[PDB]
C-alpha cells in the first residue's frame, strides 16, 4: 500500500484565521493546480491584513503572500470555493508580474467555504 | 540571491517525473499531462537552512533519447546529481546503472541520490527489497512521490548535508513577511468582480476529496 505522508505543519501563531485549502490559478482557459496548503490571515502594523498560503509540507512553501486590497474581487462559487483576483506574490509569470490573476481557493466544506468568503470580505473593509 | 549555490543535474528515463518533481519544489504545480522536456531546463531552488541559505541550480535534462541530444554539456561542473526512475516501470530501473556511468564519466566523485518516483501508485513494480543498487558512501536512495509529496525534501536535504559537510544541517521554513500593497483601479476592480460573478467560462476543477 502507498506509504502515508506525514507532515509537521508550519505554524503561524500570529494568524487569527487558518484553514486547510487547495489553490488554483487561471491560465489559458484552465485552473492549474498550485497545491494543497493552509490559508492564513495575519495582522500587520497597519489595519491591513496579510493573506498567506503555505504548502502542506515540512518547509511550508509560500504559495501566496498578499495584502488584501480594499477592492479585491471576491466571489463565492461552486460547492466549496472562493474566487479572488490579485497581483500574485510570489509571481506566477515573472515576465508580467503586474497583471492580476484569477484564483480559486477550495476548502473542504461548503459551510467553511461560506465562512472564508465572509471574513475575507470583512477584511477588505478594514 | 544566496551566495552559496551548487549545480545539480537531474537525469533519468523519460516519463519518470523529473520535471514534475522540480515544479513541486518550484511552484507547487502538478500537471497530469505528459509533456516531454526538450534538451534541458534550468531552474533555481532556494532552501533555507539553520546555517543560512542554499541555492541548487537544477539542470532538468530530457530523459528520452531523441530529446536529450548530447548530454556532456549538461554535466560539466555539476557538483551533485539526482538519478530518477519510475517504480511502476521496471525498465526505468534497469537503466539506472547507465545514467550512473554517464555521470561518473563526466563528473567523477559527486554526491548522487537515487529516487524511485510514483510510490503513490498502488500497483508497484520495483519494490524496495528489489532495490539494491546503492552501496557506496556517495550514493543514497529515497522513495518519493512528486504527486503526494512523499519524502518531499529528502533528496535535497541529503545533498545539502554532503555539500556543506554538516550531517546535522536542517531545512527550515521561510518567514512570510508582509508584502507590498498593490493598488488596483476601482473601475477595473469592478469589472473583474463582474466577470467573476457572470463570466464562468472556465470550468471549476473536479472535486477530488483531497482535503
Ligand atoms: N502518479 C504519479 N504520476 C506522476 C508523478 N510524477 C510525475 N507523474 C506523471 O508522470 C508523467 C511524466 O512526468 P514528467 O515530469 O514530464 O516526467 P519527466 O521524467 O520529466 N519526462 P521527460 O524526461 O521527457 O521530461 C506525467 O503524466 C506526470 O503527471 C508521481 O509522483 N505520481
Ligand atoms: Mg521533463
Amino acid at each position: 500500500e502507498p506509504p502515508k505522508v506525514v507532515v509537521t505543519e508550519v505554524k503561524e501563531e500570529d494568524a487569527f484565521y487558518s484553514k486547510k485549502c487547495k489553490l488554483f490559478y487561471k491560465k489559458d482557459n484552465e485552473f492549474k493546480e498550485k497545491g494543497i496548503g493552509t490559508l492564513h490571515l495575519k495582522p500587520t502594523a497597519n489595519q491591513k491584513t496579510q493573506l498567506l498560503v503555505r504548502a502542506d509540507t515540512n518547509l511550508g512553501n509560500i504559495l501566496l503572500n498578499v495584502l488584501i486590497p480594499p477592492n479585491m474581487p471576491c466571489t463565492r462559487t461552486g460547492k466549496n470555493n472562493v474566487l479572488i483576483v490579485c497581483v500574485p506574490n510570489p509571481p506566477i509569470d515573472e515576465k508580467n508580474a503586474t497583471m492580476p490573476v484569477t484564483m480559486l481557493i477550495r476548502v473542504k466544506t461548503s459551510e467553511d467555504a461560506d465562512e472564508l468568503h465572509k471574513i475575507l470580505l470583512e477584511k477588505k473593509d478594514a | 540571491e544566496p551566495q552559496v549555490q551548487f549545480k545539480l543535474v537531474l537525469v533519468g528515463d523519460g516519463g519518470t517525473g523529473k520535471t514534475t518533481f522540480v515544479k513541486r519544489h518550484l511552484t507547487g504545480e502538478f500537471e497530469k499531462k505528459y509533456v516531454a522536456t526538450l534538451g534541458v531546463e534550468v531552474h533555481p531552488l532556494v532552501f533555507h537552512t539553520n546555517r543560512g541559505p542554499i541555492k541548487f541550480n537544477v539542470w532538468d535534462t530530457a530523459g528520452q533519447e531523441k530529446f536529450g541530444g548530447l548530454r556532456d554539456g549538461y554535466y560539466i561542473q555539476a557538483q551533485c546529481a539526482i538519478i530518477m526512475f519510475d517504480v511502476t516501470s521496471r525498465v526505468t530501473y534497469k537503466n539506472v546503472p547507465n545514467w550512473h556511468r554517464d555521470l561518473v564519466r563526466v563528473c567523477e566523485n559527486i554526491p548522487i541520490v537515487l529516487c524511485g518516483n510514483k510510490v503513490d501508485i498502488k500497483d508497484r513494480k520495483v519494490k524496495a527489497k528489489s532495490i539494491v543498487f546503492h552501496r557506496k558512501k556517495n550514493l543514497q536512495y529515497y522513495d518519493i512521490s512528486a504527486k503526494s509529496n512523499y519524502n518531499f525534501e529528502k533528496p535535497f536535504l541529503w545533498l545539502a548535508r554532503k555539500l556543506i559537510g554538516d550531517p546535522n544541517l536542517e531545512f527550515v521554513a521561510m518567514p512570510a513577511l508582509a508584502p507590498p500593497e498593490v493598488v488596483m483601479d476601482p473601475a477595473l476592480a469592478a469589472q473583474y468582480e463582474h466577470d467573476l460573478e457572470v463570466a464562468q467560462t472556465t470550468a471549476l476543477p473536479d472535486e477530488d476529496d483531497d482535503l
